[PDB]
């Protein structure tokens, strides 16, 4: 969380918590419900949302998925929906939290390394996030979008 | 039963590094009062603190390196830890000081106990801050942090069971009663 | 470390399932402690030595632990004393902010209470100056903020005895 | 006695992410005793050796 | 420190004898087989990034070890499995160039299973990758060699249970 | 003792104790019974100039005796003083081993981080171990008054 | 490290009295022992050296440990040993000038079975080394000296056995 | 010894020693360098063993130890310590022979009776050799301290 | 070169090299004369091996001169032909030297950095290096082959 | 550091061409005279420590600086003197078997000249010590191998300069 992020700051500083850091602490508190929704927007919407970022992100690189690449084949395709879809649980975790720590702890350490040896182009995933993202913003609010669009695009950058 | 992320994942830990003058300053020197001298709250460094060194940091004339180097060379250094605790724990005290890790082999011991039994503590501690893992690991300028080695053999679990281990015993005089209301 | 919300997130990352409606009203649950949390701990800061002070003051001052021979008998020994406690006091207040027992477990209750046998410190003395500082904080902080404050200054007594 | 020494070693080995124009570039006095292992040091790095100066006022 | 050649000349040392002929025999036997072991042990390192692929391919990937909560539910665990996987390899490839089966017991095996144990790990995953491995590194090598490095790879699988 | 002082730094030096260390042992051996003699004053008059001293102290911070201040009442005034004795009999026990370590360890180490917590006044404290170096050297003789009032000056330093 | 006068001035502190006359006096004794025992000790730090070989002549000299497979049969070995030797009469040659054993305790003993233990160096074996060295510094430092510097290796014997 | 009650039930039943006792007494007597080896650190250790668990007994009971107490003094305390040096000889006995028949015919028959004459608590000594099968843990590798925690474990069963 | 890797040994350890180490030097002098002869046939046949190469890199991941792929066009096709004569080049300059050192100083530290920056796929040119590796087997002796087969499958690793 | 063959590589790099004949012939060179050097060097390493004796003595036998106030008159200014010429013979002697220079003066001559002229000491002293020590090589490895070390030891003058 947010104060998970601070207290981690706090332990460093060997300091309790300082004023700023509670009045975004308070900040959280209050926008709860409203990531809150967000969140249950997205949950509800997660098929045809990963779906449609699917069909993107294939036609954006057809090689990910023509003979030859990584998913070639009717499972491996499935596979890397399931890996796009972790990245999207990890994004409503991470909208939930209101930072980064959610998701950087799961999918944004070593996930270079980890993708490398699988074999799976780590481009072509950044992309399909992107398209994830563009999805959400029309399926979202439009500040919703915005704030989801911030946690989504911390996911993009992690993977460059 | 699902093993949740928290499985080893929070050891690592914030790390201080030298630059340009500001207030921060003395939070890198507090920090290296923190590791260096194993200060358990973190926010109290004692009376005993080098404030030579601090001004020599502040201005810039002295290296990170070099200022532990002269805290452990220091008589504070020895006090709380040659003196009252034997050479050879010593030797994994530096280890865990220095370069933030428990004394990976009994050879490492071994080059480090023959220049404490002859050359002396001061030698020893020089040889450390010296040494190429600290140039790397620890780095140049920067802050000594406590580092869990993997690559060493057994090293994690020696270097969490010597972190496990607290500060022991103490500098004595007047030793405490066994019963207290 | 963990917090509350994050420990919910752990937690649904074990099932492997988004969010569901027990996540959302256990989240929704911190989510409302939220505003007494900071407030206590706003307060908790403020009178953060009173606490202290006030602690030994009611448990171990004026007691054979301070005269000659009793473990806090020297202005170090004191000061040590004095020292721990408040690093208990501010782990517990950040552990309370948090919601979770794992920042607690994590730093301030590791080897504790083997390196306190070692060196011949009561683990009951400092147990009752514990419970002693909870009471103090509970009436400081308030009565539902003295609730949470003692269920997280209670694991840190338990862990040391 | 203690000798004021700036040189300035290139990362060559490890391309560090993290910000290392100070080590890259560093003025620092050492001992002379420490002088003699920390110029064998930098020669060892390949680093190449800006000044040497002496803080005592004695050669 | 332990190699092939170099015990049988520490066991002599202890002795104090000059070499003897069965001491000769077997130097001698290590000198005939290391041109085998060279070749081999330059394709392993060649294809290493091939071998632990095919080895979590064929036995820790695609399962619930991979799935959520099985340890490598996160890209963290994930990077530190393969990479677990790539230490063993290469300490064990260390040892299979030496021809001494104690270099591995040194490095790899001191206290591994008591590091597992601790931090989680499952213990017959891990045996049954390093299996995996095995399989493939004895695909890649051919069977004269394989059969060799096989030997070392199942000592570091004995340590392991 | 001074033995020990030097006995750690030849421990450190990792060389036998230096010839003009064991030299200087023996002059505080000899040192030794004079100073005997000096503490054996000090013992005689362990509560007169305890008493003397106070009301001297007392003199000097008005404020402390009167209410709301630290020594608040006569419970409060009996710990003061009984802080003060505990400090004249680690001064005394200083004295004879003739190294302040001992004393330093017994007490003035951390003494400020304790007075902080217990509410004492480390300027009052400080002018009354002044205020007893003074009694002392009209207590005791000059010459060996002149040593003692050097171990009081520690510890009014260290306060200080 | 802890001294025969500092030691007498804890007592007292534990007791919270002053020192006593007759502890003074016990206070005095040591520091009469003090001369003589300085005397010796210059003696001792300028034949230390002989005394090392006059020992290890006396036990390690053509002996089975010094023959190969003995575990004092190597230059590594060999070395180890004069060192930890040397290391011991320092400390002892501490120990018997400042008057206290505490010293010796705090310092060479604690643990020092257990490394012996696990380096697998034989504690027999250097508890008659020790006793050796005993009477060899006994005979240099001189009768009364040798009895408190035989004292503290006895002790130091004492813990070992 | 495993031997010697092999023995005693076949010379009840009236029987020459089965196929499988047989197997049994061989199997104990091979490994009886392990047992050997067991028992040597152990005793190697004794004096940490003993020391380390009995502070750890007297913190955990302060009672025992306090005034008006069984173990109030100096002298008292040591036989205490005493007391524990016996139960852990037995033990290491109790590991070289294989069975627990040597540890219950010198030291478990009767304990109650003996400690409630002395006025020492039972549980008290039965949380002591807890104490000790702790510090035992870490002396001894994991498949190790098995062995030599069942005997502790009886000790510690049969003093409750 | 191998006198650079015994000399960098020789630095740390300020000592002459062992008869090993000179012996090392030795063999590297008397196989100086064959590595110049491989060298020779290598840069010989270099630009023949280089376009053969090129064809089986784009046989066995055409993806790379797909549309979409790096080297789309005859300007991207001629920079891969460059980057690949670059990557031969330095494999034979590391056989002169007989050591990857050289190799690796020239190159392949930082070269995933940087070709990843570039953007063209790292498994594609470790797959043309592969294939200049058959190509130079089939155009070179058995025992040459072993040498600079050694040094090819160093770069393969490099790359990887 | 560089080597022959790496000097004439990172030419060749700076250059981009593929290997040329001509610089085919300087590598050729280099190994021609390899096998010699390689023998020479060895050589060397045995009689270092005579060489450096004799060096030592030509260019200070009773000298005015081992006679008070010349700089070399202390036991540690004495040390250092015989330290640094030993420094610079092993640096040379690996230098003439590379036949490269450029290492020499990267990891001697760098810093050098600068921390002689902070101490005062005598970089023309130490170039007659060091032209000594080139004689008494030379004399020693042979006429052959003089030229190799005499090529070391001008570049070591230079260095000086
Ligand atoms: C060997 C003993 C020693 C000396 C002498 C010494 C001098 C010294 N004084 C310093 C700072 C300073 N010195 C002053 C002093 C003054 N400002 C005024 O208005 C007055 C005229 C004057 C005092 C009489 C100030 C204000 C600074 C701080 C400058 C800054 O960083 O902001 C610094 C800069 C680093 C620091 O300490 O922050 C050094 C090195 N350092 C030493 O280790
Ligand atoms: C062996 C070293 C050592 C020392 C010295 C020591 C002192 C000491 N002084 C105390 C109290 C105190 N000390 C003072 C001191 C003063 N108030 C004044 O106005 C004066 C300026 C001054 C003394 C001259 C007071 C007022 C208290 C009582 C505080 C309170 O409870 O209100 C207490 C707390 C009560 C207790 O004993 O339980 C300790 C422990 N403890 C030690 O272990
Ligand atoms: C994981 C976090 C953490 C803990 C828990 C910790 C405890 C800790 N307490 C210690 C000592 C100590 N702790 C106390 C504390 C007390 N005195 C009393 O009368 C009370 C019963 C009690 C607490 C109120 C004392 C007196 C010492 C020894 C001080 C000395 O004599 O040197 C020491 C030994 C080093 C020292 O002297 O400070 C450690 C390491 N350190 C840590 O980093
Ligand atoms: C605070 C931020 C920061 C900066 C700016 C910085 C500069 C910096 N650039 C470096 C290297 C370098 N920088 C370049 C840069 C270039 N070569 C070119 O042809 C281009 C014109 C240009 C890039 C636009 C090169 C080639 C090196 C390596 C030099 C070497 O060691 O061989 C180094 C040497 C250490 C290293 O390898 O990183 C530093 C310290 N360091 C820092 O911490
Ligand atoms: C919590 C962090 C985390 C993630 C995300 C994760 C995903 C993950 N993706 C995998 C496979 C895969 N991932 C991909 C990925 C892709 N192929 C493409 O064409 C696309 C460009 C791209 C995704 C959009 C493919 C093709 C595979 C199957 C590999 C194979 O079997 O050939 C595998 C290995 C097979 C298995 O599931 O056992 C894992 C573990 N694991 C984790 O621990
Ligand atoms: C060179 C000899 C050597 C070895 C072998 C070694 C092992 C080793 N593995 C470790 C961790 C680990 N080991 C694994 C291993 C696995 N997890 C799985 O699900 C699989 C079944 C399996 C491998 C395929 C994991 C996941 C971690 C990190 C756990 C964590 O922090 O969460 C650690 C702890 C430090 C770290 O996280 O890196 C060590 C020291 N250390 C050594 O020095
Ligand atoms: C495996 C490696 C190793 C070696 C080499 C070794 C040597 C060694 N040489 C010894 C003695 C000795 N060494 C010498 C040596 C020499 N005197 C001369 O005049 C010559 C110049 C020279 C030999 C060529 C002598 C004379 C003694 C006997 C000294 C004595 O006891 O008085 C001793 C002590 C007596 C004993 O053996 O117990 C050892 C241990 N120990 C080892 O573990
Ligand atoms: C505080 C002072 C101090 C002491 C006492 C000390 C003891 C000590 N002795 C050691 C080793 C050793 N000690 C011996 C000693 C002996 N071998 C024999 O046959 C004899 C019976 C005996 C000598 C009387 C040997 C052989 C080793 C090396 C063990 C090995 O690697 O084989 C080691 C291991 C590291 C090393 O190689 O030095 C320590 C730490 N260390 C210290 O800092
Ligand atoms: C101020 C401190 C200091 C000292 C002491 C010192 C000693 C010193 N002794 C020397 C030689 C020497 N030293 C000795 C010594 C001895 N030969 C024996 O048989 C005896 C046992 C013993 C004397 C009691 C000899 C014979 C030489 C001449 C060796 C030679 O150069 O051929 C030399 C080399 C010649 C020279 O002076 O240039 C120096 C420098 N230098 C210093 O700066
Ligand atoms: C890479 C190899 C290397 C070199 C070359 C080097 C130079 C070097 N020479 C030094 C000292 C020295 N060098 C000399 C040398 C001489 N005095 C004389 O009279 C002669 C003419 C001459 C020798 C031929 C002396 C006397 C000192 C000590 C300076 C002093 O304190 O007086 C020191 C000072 C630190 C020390 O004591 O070592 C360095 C760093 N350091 C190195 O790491």
């Amino acid at each position: 969380s947010v104060v998970t992020k601070s207290i981690v700051n706090a332990d460093a500083e060997a300091r309790y918590l300082s004023p700023g850091e509670l009045d975004r602490i308070k900040n959280f508190v209050s926008t709860g419900e409203r990531r809150l929704r967000i969140a249950q927007t997205l949950t509800e919407n997660r098929e045809r949302i990963v779906k449609q970022a699917g069909d993107q992100l294939f036609q954006k690189r057809p090689d990910v998925v023509s003979p030859g690449g990584n998913a070639y084949g009717e499972e491996m395709t499935a596979t890397c929906l399931r890996d796009l879809d972790y990245y999207l649980r990890l994004v409503t975790y991470g909208i939930v939290a209101g930072d980064v720590t959610p998701i950087e702890e799961i999918g944004l350490v070593g996930v270079r390394e980890m993708y490398n040896s699988l074999g799976t182009p780590i481009p072509a995933v950044a992309e399909g996030i992107r398209a994830m993202k563009n999805v959400a913003c029309s399926l979202l609010s439009a500040e919703d979008a915005a704030e989801a669009g911030s946690y989504f695009d911390f996911v993009i950058g992690a993977m460059q | 039963v699902g093993v949740g992320t928290t499985r080893r994942r929070p050891a690592r830990i914030f790390r201080m590094t030298v630059g340009a003058p500001s207030a921060e300053v003395e939070l890198v020197i507090n920090a290296i009062y923190c590791q260096v001298m194993d200060v358990f709250s973190g926010q109290v460094p004692s009376q005993f603190r080098r404030p030579d060194l601090e001004s020599r940091l502040r201005n810039g004339e002295i290296t990170v390196r070099e200022f532990v180097r002269t805290l452990a060379s220091s008589e504070i250094y020895r006090n709380r830890f040659y003196t009252p605790y034997p050479n050879t724990k010593v030797i994994e005290f530096l280890f865990r000081h220095l370069l933030g890790r428990a004394p990976a082999t009994q050879a490492e011991i071994r080059q480090y106990n023959k220049i404490l039994a002859d050359q002396g503590l001061k030698t020893a501690v020089e040889t450390m801050v010296n040494s190429p893992e600290y140039s790397r690991y620890f780095g140049e300028d920067v802050v000594p942090y406590k580092r869990f080695p993997t690559l060493p053999a057994g090293n994690y679990i020696g270097s969490v069971k010597a972190d496990a281990d607290l500060v022991k015993q103490s500098w004595s005089s007047l030793s405490p009663s066994l019963v207290g209301i | 470390m963990q917090d509350a919300i994050t420990a919910v997130i752990n937690a649904s990352d074990v099932q492997g399932k988004y969010l569901d409606t027990a996540a959302m009203e256990k989240l929704k649950a911190y989510f409302a402690t939220g505003e007494l949390r900071v407030r206590a701990a706003s307060v908790i800061s403020a009178n953060a030595a009173n606490i202290v002070k006030e602690a030994v003051a009611k448990s171990l001052l004026y007691s054979d632990i301070t005269r000659p021979g009793g473990n806090m008998y020297t202005t170090r020994r004191y000061a040590a004393c004095i020292r721990d406690l408040d690093y208990y006091l501010r782990y517990a207040t950040y552990a309370m902010l948090a919601g979770d027992p794992s920042i607690l477990d994590e730093r301030v209750l590791n080897g504790l209470k083997e390196t306190y046998n070692s060196l011949g410190v009561p683990i009951a003395a400092t147990v009752q100056a514990i419970q002693a500082m909870k009471e103090v904080t509970a009436s400081l902080v308030g009565a539902d903020a003295g609730k949470e404050m003692g269920i997280y200054f209670d694991y840190i007594c338990s862990g040391l005895s | 006695r203690m000798f004021k020494i700036t040189a300035c070693v290139p990362s060559q080995t490890r391309i560090r992410t993290q910000r290392e124009l100070q080590n890259t570039y560093f003025t620092k006095l050492v001992p002379y005793e420490n002088w003699f292992r920390e110029q064998q040091r930098i020669q060892k790095m390949g680093g190449k050796i800006v000044k040497v100066e002496l803080f005592t006022g004695k050669p």
